[PDB]
Protein backbone atom coordinates (compact mmCIF):
# COMPACT_ATOMS: atom_id res chain seq x y z
CA UNK A 1 0.00 0.00 0.00
CA UNK A 2 1.03 3.89 0.35
CA UNK A 3 3.18 4.68 2.70
CA UNK A 4 2.96 8.49 3.83
CA UNK A 5 6.56 9.86 4.40
CA UNK A 6 5.31 13.77 4.81
CA UNK A 7 1.89 13.03 6.39
CA UNK A 8 0.16 16.86 6.35
CA UNK A 9 0.21 18.87 9.73
CA UNK A 10 -2.61 21.15 11.36
CA UNK A 11 -1.80 24.49 9.85
CA UNK A 12 -3.06 27.78 11.30
CA UNK A 13 -3.21 31.13 9.16
CA UNK A 14 -1.46 34.02 10.84
CA UNK A 15 -2.55 37.70 9.55
CA UNK A 16 -4.39 36.22 6.46
CA UNK A 17 -0.81 34.22 5.24
CA UNK A 18 -2.39 31.34 3.08
CA UNK A 19 -0.55 28.35 4.23
CA UNK A 20 -0.03 25.59 2.11
CA UNK A 21 -0.29 21.87 3.49
CA UNK A 22 2.77 19.36 2.51
CA UNK A 23 1.83 15.44 1.60
CA UNK A 24 4.27 13.06 0.41
CA UNK A 25 4.08 9.42 -0.14
CA UNK A 26 5.91 6.27 -1.64
CA UNK A 27 4.74 4.51 -2.98
CA UNK A 28 2.05 6.44 -4.77
CA UNK A 29 0.93 7.87 -8.44
CA UNK A 30 -1.75 10.04 -7.27
CA UNK A 31 -2.35 11.84 -3.96
CA UNK A 32 -4.90 14.08 -3.24
CA UNK A 33 -6.85 16.19 -0.34
CA UNK A 34 -10.39 15.61 1.51
CA UNK A 35 -10.62 18.76 3.07
CA UNK A 36 -14.25 18.50 5.25
CA UNK A 37 -15.26 15.10 3.68
CA UNK A 38 -15.18 16.45 0.29
CA UNK A 39 -12.55 16.21 -2.36
CA UNK A 40 -10.31 19.55 -3.61
CA UNK A 41 -10.11 20.57 -7.05
CA UNK A 42 -7.92 19.21 -9.40
CA UNK A 43 -6.78 22.93 -9.88
CA UNK A 44 -6.07 23.13 -6.04
CA UNK A 45 -3.41 20.34 -6.19
CA UNK A 46 -0.06 20.57 -7.26
CA UNK A 47 2.21 17.22 -7.91
CA UNK A 48 5.91 16.64 -7.81
CA UNK A 49 6.96 13.35 -9.29
CA UNK B 1 -55.40 8.77 51.78
CA UNK B 2 -53.72 12.33 51.67
CA UNK B 3 -55.70 14.09 48.61
CA UNK B 4 -58.70 11.57 48.06
CA UNK B 5 -60.69 12.66 50.77
CA UNK B 6 -62.81 9.71 51.13
CA UNK B 7 -66.77 10.30 51.96
CA UNK B 8 -67.54 6.89 51.22
CA UNK B 9 -65.60 4.04 50.24
CA UNK B 10 -62.79 4.32 48.02
CA UNK B 11 -61.76 1.95 45.26
CA UNK B 12 -57.87 3.75 45.07
CA UNK B 13 -54.84 2.84 47.11
CA UNK B 14 -52.18 5.40 48.54
CA UNK B 15 -49.60 4.26 45.76
CA UNK B 16 -52.10 4.98 43.25
CA UNK B 17 -53.15 8.59 44.75
CA UNK B 18 -49.43 8.91 43.94
CA UNK B 19 -49.51 7.98 39.99
CA UNK B 20 -52.86 10.33 39.85
CA UNK B 21 -50.65 12.69 41.37
CA UNK B 22 -47.57 12.68 38.85
CA UNK B 23 -49.72 12.69 35.94
CA UNK B 24 -51.83 15.72 36.63
CA UNK B 25 -48.14 17.54 37.29
CA UNK B 26 -47.71 16.03 33.83
CA UNK B 27 -51.04 17.02 32.15
CA UNK B 28 -50.47 20.26 33.56
CA UNK B 29 -46.87 20.66 32.26
CA UNK B 30 -48.22 19.28 29.25
CA UNK B 31 -51.33 22.47 28.78
CA UNK B 32 -48.89 25.05 29.81
CA UNK B 33 -46.51 24.03 26.92
CA UNK B 34 -50.06 23.62 24.36
CA UNK B 35 -50.64 27.26 25.52
CA UNK B 36 -47.15 28.70 25.62
CA UNK B 37 -45.74 26.98 22.16
CA UNK B 38 -47.05 29.05 19.24
CA UNK B 39 -45.85 32.59 21.32
CA UNK B 40 -42.30 30.35 21.76
CA UNK B 41 -42.10 29.67 17.94
CA UNK B 42 -42.86 33.02 16.66
CA UNK B 43 -40.00 34.47 18.79
CA UNK B 44 -37.67 31.62 18.34
CA UNK B 45 -38.71 32.03 14.69
CA UNK B 46 -37.88 36.22 14.76
CA UNK B 47 -34.79 35.89 16.65
CA UNK B 48 -33.06 33.44 14.22
CA UNK B 49 -34.39 35.46 11.51
CA UNK B 50 -32.91 38.64 12.72
CA UNK B 51 -30.01 37.46 13.40
CA UNK B 52 -29.43 35.80 10.26
CA UNK B 53 -30.89 39.13 8.97
CA UNK B 54 -27.70 41.34 10.70
CA UNK B 55 -24.98 38.47 9.45
CA UNK B 56 -26.17 39.43 5.92
CA UNK B 57 -26.22 42.86 6.81
CA UNK B 58 -22.68 43.04 8.51
CA UNK B 59 -21.17 40.92 5.71
CA UNK B 60 -22.27 42.65 2.96
CA UNK B 61 -21.24 45.81 4.42
CA UNK B 62 -17.26 44.31 4.80
CA UNK B 63 -17.57 43.42 1.24
CA UNK B 64 -18.81 46.54 0.07
CA UNK B 65 -16.05 48.32 2.05
CA UNK B 66 -13.22 45.25 0.78
CA UNK B 67 -14.91 46.12 -2.64
CA UNK B 68 -14.00 50.11 -2.35
CA UNK B 69 -10.86 49.69 -1.01
CA UNK B 70 -10.00 47.62 -4.26
CA UNK B 71 -11.06 49.75 -6.15
CA UNK B 72 -10.17 53.38 -4.81
CA UNK B 73 -7.20 52.15 -2.45
CA UNK B 74 -5.32 49.30 -4.73
CA UNK B 75 -2.10 50.14 -2.33
CA UNK B 76 -3.34 49.36 0.82
CA UNK B 77 -4.24 46.15 0.10
CA UNK B 78 -4.25 42.95 0.90
CA UNK B 79 -3.65 44.46 4.66
CA UNK B 80 -7.09 46.34 3.87
CA UNK B 81 -8.84 43.02 4.21
CA UNK B 82 -7.18 42.31 7.37
CA UNK B 83 -8.27 45.47 9.17
CA UNK B 84 -11.65 45.57 7.28
CA UNK B 85 -12.41 41.62 8.48
CA UNK B 86 -11.04 42.15 11.95
CA UNK B 87 -13.16 45.29 12.19
CA UNK B 88 -16.69 43.80 10.74
CA UNK B 89 -15.63 40.38 12.78
CA UNK B 90 -15.87 42.54 16.26
CA UNK B 91 -19.10 44.29 14.90
CA UNK B 92 -20.55 40.82 14.29
CA UNK B 93 -19.43 39.62 17.92
CA UNK B 94 -20.49 42.71 19.25
CA UNK B 95 -24.19 42.34 18.00
CA UNK B 96 -24.69 38.79 19.53
CA UNK B 97 -24.11 39.96 22.74
CA UNK B 98 -20.29 39.83 23.45
CA UNK B 99 -18.11 41.68 25.36
CA UNK B 100 -16.90 44.38 22.46
CA UNK B 101 -15.94 47.72 22.82
CA UNK B 102 -17.17 49.76 20.18
CA UNK B 103 -14.48 52.74 20.60
CA UNK B 104 -11.60 49.97 20.66
CA UNK B 105 -12.82 48.99 17.16
CA UNK B 106 -12.46 51.94 15.75
CA UNK B 107 -9.16 52.92 17.50
CA UNK B 108 -7.65 49.84 15.92
CA UNK B 109 -9.40 50.00 12.72
CA UNK B 110 -7.59 53.54 12.52
CA UNK B 111 -4.24 52.45 13.99
CA UNK B 112 -4.18 49.46 11.61
CA UNK B 113 -5.13 51.79 8.68
CA UNK B 114 -2.52 54.91 9.36
CA UNK B 115 0.74 52.43 8.80
CA UNK B 116 0.10 50.98 6.06
CA UNK B 117 -1.22 54.47 4.26
CA UNK B 118 1.95 56.09 4.76
CA UNK B 119 4.14 52.91 4.13
CA UNK B 120 2.55 52.42 0.34
CA UNK B 121 0.88 55.97 -0.02
CA UNK B 122 2.54 59.02 1.45
CA UNK B 123 6.34 57.64 1.78
CA UNK B 124 6.66 54.62 -0.65
CA UNK B 125 9.89 52.47 0.84
CA UNK B 126 7.43 45.61 10.50
CA UNK B 127 9.93 47.43 13.56
CA UNK B 128 8.62 51.12 13.34
CA UNK B 129 5.12 49.91 12.84
CA UNK B 130 4.26 50.84 16.39
CA UNK B 131 5.78 54.32 16.03
CA UNK B 132 3.37 55.15 13.17
CA UNK B 133 0.42 53.65 16.09
CA UNK B 134 1.52 55.82 18.25
CA UNK B 135 1.77 59.35 15.92
CA UNK B 136 -1.57 58.14 14.48
CA UNK B 137 -3.56 59.29 17.63
CA UNK B 138 -0.41 61.55 18.85
CA UNK B 139 -0.87 64.20 15.89
CA UNK B 140 -4.80 63.72 15.31
CA UNK B 141 -3.84 62.57 11.88
CA UNK B 142 -7.80 61.30 11.29
CA UNK B 143 -9.15 64.61 12.83
CA UNK B 144 -13.06 64.16 13.97
CA UNK B 145 -13.56 61.13 11.42
CA UNK B 146 -12.70 58.29 14.17
CA UNK B 147 -15.36 60.09 17.13
CA UNK B 148 -17.79 60.62 14.19
CA UNK B 149 -17.75 57.02 13.37
CA UNK B 150 -17.46 55.96 16.75
CA UNK B 151 -20.94 57.36 18.23
CA UNK B 152 -22.73 56.61 14.34
CA UNK B 153 -22.03 52.72 15.01
CA UNK B 154 -22.36 52.82 19.19
CA UNK B 155 -25.69 54.41 18.61
CA UNK B 156 -26.99 51.58 16.48
CA UNK B 157 -25.18 48.50 17.48
CA UNK B 158 -26.15 49.38 20.97
CA UNK B 159 -29.81 48.98 19.58
CA UNK B 160 -29.48 46.35 17.63
CA UNK B 161 -27.44 44.43 20.64
CA UNK B 162 -30.39 44.84 23.22
CA UNK B 163 -33.31 43.87 20.70
CA UNK B 164 -31.84 40.87 20.00
CA UNK B 165 -31.05 40.43 24.09
CA UNK B 166 -34.67 41.27 24.85
CA UNK B 167 -35.91 38.55 22.17
CA UNK B 168 -33.66 36.27 23.69
CA UNK B 169 -35.41 36.90 26.91
CA UNK B 170 -38.66 37.01 25.87
CA UNK B 171 -37.68 33.32 24.70
CA UNK B 172 -36.50 32.28 28.15
CA UNK B 173 -39.31 33.97 29.76
CA UNK B 174 -42.00 31.41 27.78
CA UNK B 175 -39.51 28.93 28.10
CA UNK B 176 -40.03 29.19 31.70
CA UNK B 177 -43.92 29.03 31.33
CA UNK B 178 -44.32 25.50 30.65
CA UNK B 179 -41.92 24.82 33.20
CA UNK B 180 -43.49 26.21 35.98
CA UNK B 181 -43.18 23.75 39.21
CA UNK B 182 -46.20 24.84 42.08
CA UNK B 183 -47.61 23.96 45.37
CA UNK B 184 -47.99 20.79 46.66
CA UNK B 185 -51.49 21.74 47.65
CA UNK B 186 -52.13 22.48 44.09
CA UNK B 187 -51.15 19.36 42.76
CA UNK B 188 -53.55 17.78 45.50
CA UNK B 189 -56.11 20.52 43.93
CA UNK B 190 -55.47 19.29 40.49
CA UNK B 191 -55.55 15.52 41.56
CA UNK B 192 -58.96 16.24 42.93
CA UNK B 193 -60.11 17.93 40.34
CA UNK B 194 -58.50 15.84 37.46
CA UNK B 195 -58.88 11.77 39.09
CA UNK B 196 -60.17 11.71 42.53
CA UNK B 197 -63.38 11.29 40.74
CA UNK B 198 -62.36 8.02 39.27
CA UNK B 199 -61.44 7.00 43.10
CA UNK B 200 -65.04 7.02 43.78
CA UNK B 201 -66.04 4.98 40.80
CA UNK B 202 -67.16 7.36 38.38
CA UNK B 203 -66.14 7.08 34.53
CA UNK B 204 -66.23 10.02 32.47
CA UNK B 205 -67.52 12.99 34.89
CA UNK B 206 -66.11 16.04 34.51
CA UNK B 207 -64.99 18.83 36.93
CA UNK B 208 -67.34 22.04 37.76
CA UNK B 209 -66.36 25.30 35.68
CA UNK B 210 -66.14 27.33 38.58
CA UNK B 211 -64.34 24.25 40.48
CA UNK B 212 -61.29 24.59 37.76
CA UNK B 213 -61.99 28.25 38.08
CA UNK B 214 -61.29 28.84 41.80
CA UNK B 215 -58.14 26.08 41.83
CA UNK B 216 -56.63 28.04 39.05
CA UNK B 217 -57.31 31.13 40.36
CA UNK B 218 -56.22 29.60 43.25
CA UNK B 219 -52.03 28.46 42.02
CA UNK B 220 -51.65 30.74 39.15
CA UNK B 221 -52.28 34.00 42.06
CA UNK B 222 -48.25 34.31 41.26
CA UNK B 223 -48.04 33.63 37.34
CA UNK B 224 -51.17 36.53 37.12
CA UNK B 225 -48.93 38.81 38.57
CA UNK B 226 -46.27 38.73 35.59
CA UNK B 227 -49.15 40.12 33.33
CA UNK B 228 -48.36 43.87 33.73
CA UNK B 229 -44.42 43.32 33.21
CA UNK B 230 -45.14 41.29 30.30
CA UNK B 231 -47.16 44.12 28.55
CA UNK B 232 -44.54 46.81 29.93
CA UNK B 233 -42.19 44.40 28.09
CA UNK B 234 -44.31 44.29 24.44
CA UNK B 235 -44.48 47.92 24.47
CA UNK B 236 -40.93 48.74 25.50
CA UNK B 237 -40.61 46.48 22.50
CA UNK B 238 -42.47 48.53 20.50
CA UNK B 239 -40.82 51.78 21.82
CA UNK B 240 -37.53 50.19 20.50
CA UNK B 241 -38.52 49.74 16.94
CA UNK B 242 -39.57 53.03 15.98
CA UNK B 243 -30.94 52.05 11.33
CA UNK B 244 -27.83 49.99 11.43
CA UNK B 245 -28.20 49.16 7.04
CA UNK B 246 -27.51 52.59 6.47
CA UNK B 247 -24.79 53.65 8.97
CA UNK B 248 -22.68 50.20 8.18
CA UNK B 249 -22.70 50.90 4.65
CA UNK B 250 -21.78 54.40 4.70
CA UNK B 251 -19.08 52.89 6.56
CA UNK B 252 -17.05 52.73 3.56
CA UNK B 253 -17.46 56.59 2.36
CA UNK B 254 -16.94 58.10 5.36
CA UNK B 255 -13.63 55.94 5.67
CA UNK B 256 -12.68 56.95 1.97
CA UNK B 257 -13.13 60.46 3.12
CA UNK B 258 -11.26 60.29 6.18
CA UNK B 259 -8.61 58.82 4.18
CA UNK B 260 -8.84 62.26 1.34
CA UNK B 261 -8.83 64.17 4.92
CA UNK B 262 -5.19 62.09 5.74
CA UNK B 263 -3.91 62.49 2.43
CA UNK B 264 -4.37 66.22 2.44
CA UNK B 265 -1.56 67.21 4.89
CA UNK B 266 0.59 64.88 3.58
CA UNK B 267 3.40 67.24 3.38
CA UNK B 268 3.76 68.15 6.86
CA UNK B 269 3.11 64.43 8.08
CA UNK B 270 6.18 62.69 6.04
CA UNK B 271 8.40 65.31 7.36
CA UNK B 272 7.16 65.29 11.14
CA UNK B 273 7.29 61.53 10.63
CA UNK B 274 10.75 60.95 9.05
CA UNK B 275 11.45 63.09 12.00
CA UNK B 276 9.85 61.61 14.87
CA UNK B 277 10.80 57.78 13.92
CA UNK B 278 -37.41 44.52 4.39
CA UNK B 279 -35.91 44.81 7.88
CA UNK B 280 -38.23 47.11 8.81
CA UNK B 281 -41.00 45.23 7.57
CA UNK B 282 -39.91 42.33 9.75
CA UNK B 283 -39.64 43.81 12.85
CA UNK B 284 -43.27 45.83 12.41
CA UNK B 285 -45.16 42.56 11.37
CA UNK B 286 -42.82 40.85 14.32
CA UNK B 287 -44.34 43.55 17.04
CA UNK B 288 -47.66 43.31 15.54
CA UNK B 289 -48.41 39.84 15.99
CA UNK B 290 -46.22 40.13 19.73
CA UNK B 291 -49.46 42.29 20.46
CA UNK B 292 -51.80 39.68 19.83
CA UNK B 293 -50.15 37.49 22.67
CA UNK B 294 -50.13 40.93 25.41
CA UNK B 295 -52.84 38.85 27.36
CA UNK B 296 -51.11 35.91 27.53
CA UNK B 297 -50.53 35.60 31.35
CA UNK B 298 -53.99 37.29 32.17
CA UNK B 299 -55.69 34.78 30.01
CA UNK B 300 -53.75 31.74 31.11
CA UNK B 301 -55.75 30.24 33.75
CA UNK B 302 -59.00 30.71 31.45
CA UNK B 303 -56.72 28.49 28.58
CA UNK B 304 -55.91 25.60 31.15
CA UNK B 305 -60.00 25.25 32.32
CA UNK B 306 -61.73 25.81 28.35
CA UNK B 307 -58.84 22.97 27.48
CA UNK B 308 -58.91 21.03 30.32
CA UNK B 309 -62.65 18.54 30.18
CA UNK B 310 -64.91 20.57 32.73
CA UNK B 311 -68.61 20.89 33.10
CA UNK B 312 -69.35 24.34 31.68
CA UNK B 313 -72.76 24.04 32.98
CA UNK B 314 -72.06 23.41 36.22
CA UNK B 315 -74.41 21.03 36.53
CA UNK B 316 -74.27 16.87 37.68
CA UNK B 317 -70.36 17.77 38.01
CA UNK B 318 -67.26 16.71 40.20
CA UNK B 319 -66.53 19.50 43.02
CA UNK B 320 -63.33 17.77 43.86
CA UNK B 321 -65.20 15.61 46.64
CA UNK B 322 -68.54 14.43 45.51
CA UNK B 323 -70.83 14.42 42.42
CA UNK B 324 -73.04 17.67 43.17
CA UNK B 325 -76.12 18.61 41.15
CA UNK B 326 -74.84 21.94 41.07
CA UNK B 327 -71.44 23.94 42.40
CA UNK B 328 -71.54 25.84 45.82
CA UNK B 329 -68.41 28.15 45.71
CA UNK B 330 -42.68 31.80 44.32
CA UNK B 331 -38.90 31.95 43.74
CA UNK B 332 -39.53 31.61 39.70
CA UNK B 333 -42.04 33.84 39.36
CA UNK B 334 -39.80 36.04 41.43
CA UNK B 335 -37.15 35.64 38.59
CA UNK B 336 -39.10 36.00 35.68
CA UNK B 337 -40.13 39.12 37.18
CA UNK B 338 -36.78 40.89 37.91
CA UNK B 339 -35.85 39.65 34.50
CA UNK B 340 -38.51 41.58 32.94
CA UNK B 341 -38.47 44.92 34.91
CA UNK B 342 -34.34 44.77 33.76
CA UNK B 343 -34.69 44.22 30.27
CA UNK B 344 -37.60 47.21 30.33
CA UNK B 345 -35.66 49.53 32.14
CA UNK B 346 -32.71 48.74 29.47
CA UNK B 347 -35.65 49.08 26.77
CA UNK B 348 -37.02 52.65 27.84
CA UNK B 349 -33.65 53.58 28.56
CA UNK B 350 -32.77 52.63 25.19
CA UNK B 351 -36.29 54.74 23.68
C1 LIG C 1 0.92 26.29 -2.88
O1 LIG C 1 1.37 25.41 -3.95
C2 LIG C 1 2.71 25.61 -4.50
C3 LIG C 1 3.06 24.58 -5.59
O2 LIG C 1 3.21 23.24 -5.10
C4 LIG C 1 3.76 25.65 -3.37
O3 LIG C 1 4.93 26.16 -4.01
C5 LIG C 1 3.41 26.52 -2.15
O4 LIG C 1 4.21 26.30 -0.96
C6 LIG C 1 1.96 26.29 -1.75
N1 LIG C 1 1.54 27.33 -0.85
C7 LIG C 1 1.00 27.06 0.31
C8 LIG C 1 0.25 28.20 0.89
O5 LIG C 1 1.03 25.93 0.77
Amino acid sequence: LPHFIEEPEDAYIIKSNPIALRCKARPAMQIFFKCNGEWVHQNEHVSEE
Amino acid sequence: LQVCLPKGPTCCSRKMEEKYQLTARLNMEQLLQSASMELKFLIIQNAAVFQEAFEIVVRHAKNYTNAMFKNNYPSLTPQAFEFVGEFFTDVSLYILGSDINVDDMVNELFDSLFPVIYTQMMNPGLDINECLRGARRDLKVFGSFPKLIMTQVSKSLQVTRIFLQALNLGIEVINTTDHLKFSKDCGRMLTRMWYCSYCQGLMMVKPCGGYCNVVMQGCMAGVVEIDKYWREYILSLEELVNDMENVLLGLFSTIHDSIQYVQKNGGKLTTTIGKLCTLSSRRRELIQKLKSFINFYSALPGYICSHSPVAENDTLCWNGQELVERYSQEPVVSQIIDKLKHINQLLRTMS
